[PDB]
DNA sequence: AAATGTCCACGAAGGGTTACTTCGGCAACCGAAAAAAACATTTATTTATAGTAGCCGAAAATAGTG
DNA sequence: CACTATTTTCGGCTACTATAAATAAATGTTTTTTTCGCAGGTAACCCTTCGTGGACATTT
RNA sequence: GUUGCC
């Protein structure tokens, strides 16, 4: 995303005024288009006391590990 | 003329034009609020109902 | 000499500038920004409880198909 | 009538949850101070400039 | 304080 110029027959060695600035959203919109779309069911978001608290499920130990 | 088109003609037939058609033409003119910080976040409005 | 060259001040004309437009009565109703400072939490480690709560999960069990 | 087929359910296993108490260290969050924000309606009436003529001055 | 009306 460096600056780009071109060579006109009228004015040679002229630099593009639109490449001087960057949009900072076209790059973000490419990946956001290529994300999965899902329809939110307001029942799915349910939350309890076991929410937003660190700690997870430990994978139980095997005798090969012992 | 007054049976189907009454006495309050100017007051109701403008508000009935507002709620059905005139609201979609406003969300389509102020859509896609953006944040320059964290540029991949966008809220856009698809329709509006009352 | 004297006539013209010049310089000077009062007045003329218009220039934009500033306080102006009843008398009653009833209802009401309403700067920001860096720095300095203080101080709680997270950071462990116990070591005793019961409760959620999650994830599993296997095995108890009624049920679904041939 | 019977081995399935997924389910129902316990079930034990684990992971936090206040509790007091030590640092020592680091972090993260918020008042209290000390301190400069860029062009590079009508009518007097007083106000200003235009104009015009005043006498000194200096040349002829 | 602000509007409405006679």
């Amino acid at each position: 995303t460096a600056i780009q110029l071109k060579l006109n027959p009228d004015g040679t060695m002229a630099i593009d005024e639109e490449t001087m600035v960057v949009d900072r959203h076209k790059n973000a919109s490419i990946e956001n288009e290529y994300k999965e779309k899902v329809d939110e069911n307001p029942f799915a978001n349910l939350y309890n006391y076991g929410s937003y608290g660190r700690g997870s499920y430990t994978d139980p130990w095997t005798v090969e590990e012992m | 003329f007054l049976k189907v088109k009454g006495l309050v003609k100017q007051h109701l037939d403008s508000f009935n034009y507002f709620v059905d058609t005139d609201l979609k033409k406003i969300i389509k003119a102020n859509q896609l609020i953006l944040s320059d910080v964290d540029p991949e976040f966008y809220l856009k409005y698809v329709d509006i109902r009352v």
